[PDB]
């Protein structure tokens, strides 16, 4: 069946001047016109534009007229579509969709599987981890819990892991929100307070797009 | 231009309660010509590309589950299904296609609990990246399902939100409910001088918002 | 279903296409070598029955095409392709059929050639105001332009050249209008076979109640209204038959091809057989009124 394929995900600096490709060869490429939805994370679906292979028919949104372009390649059968004009808000997945055009667009048939686009200024550093240990004349109780936060990270592919903690058992991990250009995450468990001296307990950050892998155990006041 | 908009845009069903999510649009969006009533209900789960449900606000795709059923005229629309399970928990928009192509608000399904028992837990910054020239104060709470929920910071008794940054947990597979993160960060030379940094959360749970208070 | 053999090809359409050029060639020359120039200026003398006749059609015509498609449920191709090809103007058949009824032949050109050339401008007038809702986008640079043109020049070259040899040697006129006749003869046939040869299957396209429909009033609607509005104004006999039957007829060639080139071929596989068919109902009524006058002037 009919499948569409995108190029994936992609850094920018500010300097715009970006390319996504759509390629679809599941039928044939003149008969469906392509349309372009952005979605930023966490504010829902938006349209962008649609593009005819056909007549090379191109309508856009009113508030993409200025930055969207569209083109299509027949001898490829794909879609490319082009900003010119990024900033810091411009991160967001879009993707492209599939639909019948007899004299409207009916409707998204078929989606691809969607390219992420960030736009930063980079610069990528290693993190730095942090640990949390309470003991500033607390009582704790049965449950004590402990963390350790990450400072510094640019690119998103990191992992935080407890090989010494409860492991999957009650661990949660906090998404990290873009601040201040270094955006930060956190990872928090809860073990039992009686066992905790007896076992010690390490946190290690995973981060592949760089050359890091520190870990370190925390120690309380 | 057309605009639309979801009602509920939050729902909580267990097992069997059908939804009813309905999007009334601005004008009417029925064809006179042909009776096709333009419109497209879809799906988002979490993580993935949207998956079409509905189109012509009546008819479904084929493959789809029967349960999916959506009736609508004029301005009017309704999707709702006959028995929710685990995987129809997404986020849906009804598209519209009779003028131009726009997206409503969406509106997000989540698994109903009993009550709530959040904890708080309240950790300062720690010495090494104090030498770093830097210090952050990290409060979260934990099981927790209803969303809405505040926290507040007292320092010396006075009321800051300066510098706030919360983040949200995605409401794991193992239990319906979830945790909140807050952190404040601040340069050196300010720190020790306030001290305090008490921290309070209020949620609809318990009448008397629950305070934890920090020293030295 | 899908377009019959591989339209791509084209293997034999060609030769279709020129038959119909020279045909059109010699039913022009034969026109021209009808008609005489000084009625011609006459009539532009007083325009006023043409242009009422003809800001009439054009007001009208687009306006059925609209309410045919509001009616009859067409889907968005189609009912483009009714809009387009009704609000069309004046083709040779027009004047053929002129010939048919003997009527006030070179009105009958003035009025087709004013309408072609007018409708060069309208077209994108009449197609961006009449089709709102069906194909959002302008379309006024997918209108044919040169078609347009070429098909003026096909029309008044011949016409010209038969009323320049009428008007300086008329003795020679029916002798090489004869010759035409015959080779007429000699082409029709040529037509009907290389229609089979694109044949195709042309009951698929064929969708009885809405197209049937649309096809039996549109040439008739054009038909019935010019005549009673030429009789409201005061029209002559042979003006009103004339103006009646050039309204009601109209042009297929140029709401083919823009139907050609803003669609692809899949999404209006039968549509390619609209055309032809609007063509072979229109004749099919054409001679039939021309039956019907024969009987009205034989009492």
């Amino acid at each position: 069946e009919v499948q569409l394929q995108q190029s994936g995900p992609e850094l920018v600096k500010p300097g715009a001047s970006v390319k996504m490709s759509c390629k679809a060869s599941g039928y044939t490429f003149t008969s469906y016109i392509i349309h372009w939805v952005k979605q930023k994370p966490g504010q829902g679906l938006e349209w962008i534009g649609y593009i005819n292979p056909y007549n090379d028919g191109t309508k856009y949104n009113e508030k993409f007229k200025g930055k969207g372009t569209l083109t299509s390649d027949k001898s490829s059968s794909t879609a490319y579509m082009e900003l010119s004009s990024l900033t810091s808000e411009d991160s967001a997945v879009y993707y492209c969709a599939r639909s019948y055009y007899d004299g409207i667009p009916h409707y998204f048939d078929y989606w691809g599987q969607g390219t992420t686009l960030t736009v930063s200024s980079a610069k990528t550093t290693p993190p730095s981890v942090y640990p949390l240990a309470p003991g500033c004349g607390d009582t704790t109780g049965s449950s004590v819990t402990l963390g350790c936060l990450v400072k510094g990270y640019f690119p998103e592919s990191v992992t935080v892991t407890w090989n010494s903690g409860s492991l999957s058992s009650s661990v949660h991990t906090f998404p990290a929100l873009l601040q201040s250009g270094l955006y930060t995450m956190s990872s928090s468990v809860t073990v039992p307070s009686s066992t905790w001296p007896s076992q010690t307990v390490t946190c290690s950050v995973a981060h592949p797009a760089s050359s890091t892998t520190v870990d370190k155990k925390l120690e309380p006041s | 231009d057309i605009v639309m908009t979801q009602s509920p845009s939050s729902l909580a069903v267990s097992a069997g309660e059908k939804v009813t999510m309905s999007c009334k649009s601005s004008q009417s969006l029925f064809n006179s010509r042909t009776r096709r009533n333009y419109l497209a209900w879809y799906q988002q789960k979490p993580g993935q590309s949207p998956k079409l449900l509905i189109y012509w606000a009546s008819t479904r795709e084929s493959g789809v589950p029967d349960r999916f059923t959506g009736s609508g005229s004029g301005t009017d629309f309704t999707l709702t299904i006959s028995s929710v399970q685990a995987e129809d928990l997404a986020v849906y928009y009804c598209k519209q296609s009779y003028y131009l192509l726009t997206f409503g608000a969406g509106t997000k399904l989540e698994l109903k609990r009993a009550d709530a028992a959040p904890t708080v837990s309240i950790f300062p910054p720690s010495s090494e990246q104090l030498t770093s020239g830097g210090a952050s104060v990290v409060c979260f709470l934990n099981n927790f399902y209803p969303k809405d929920i505040n926290v507040k910071w007292k320092i010396d008794g006075s009321e800051r939100q300066n510098g706030v940054l919360n983040s949200w947990t995605d409401q794991d597979s193992k239990d319906s409910t979830y945790s909140m993160s807050s952190t404040l960060t601040l340069t050196k030379d300010e720190y020790e001088r306030h001290n305090s940094y008490t921290c309070e959360a209020t949620h609809k749970t318990s009448t008397s918002p629950i305070v934890k208070s920090f020293n030295r | 279903f899908s377009l019959p053999h591989n339209f791509g090809k084209r293997p034999t359409d060609r030769a279709l296409s020129v038959i119909l050029v020279i045909m059109l060639l010699t039913i022009m020359l034969s026109l021209g070598c009808t008609m005489e120039f000084s009625k011609i200026k006459a009539h532009f003398w007083r325009p006023k029955g043409l242009a009422v006749a003809l800001v009439a059609q054009f007001g009208i015509m687009p306006l059925t095409a609209f309410g045919l498609g509001k009616f009859f449920q067409l889907n968005n191709v189609e009912a483009l392709a009714i809009l387009i090809c009704g609000c069309s103007p004046g083709g040779n058949l027009s004047n053929v059929f002129a010939l048919a009824i003997k009527g006030d032949m070179n009105l009958s050109i003035v009025m087709t050639t004013c309408s072609t050339f007018f409708a060069l401008g309208m077209m994108p007038l009449l197609l961006y105001l009449y089709s709102r809702g069906i194909y959002d986008g302008s379309l006024k640079d997918k209108v044919p332009y040169g078609g347009i043109m070429i098909s003026l020049i096909l029309i008044l070259i011949p016409c010209t050249i038969g009323i320049i040899l009428k008007s300086k040697r008329p003795q020679y006129v029916r002798y090489v209008t004869k010759g035409g006749i015959i080779l007429l003869l000699l082409c029709s046939v040529a037509v009907v076979v290389l229609s089979a040869i694109n044949v195709g299957k042309s009951i698929l396209f064929v969708m009885t109640p809405h197209l049937l429909a649309t096809s039996s009033l549109m040439p008739f609607i054009g038909f019935l209204l010019g005549y009673l509005l030429s009789a409201l104004f005061c029209l002559n006999g042979r003006c009103k038959r004339t103006v009646s039957m050039e309204t009601g007829c109209a042009n297929i060639q140029l709401c083919s091809t823009i139907l050609n080139v803003t669609f692809p071929p899949e999404v209006i596989g039968p549509l390619f057989f609209f055309p032809l068919l609007y063509m072979i109902f229109q004749v099919g009524e054409g001679l039939l009124l021309v039956a019907i006058f024969r009987c009205y002037e034989k009492f």
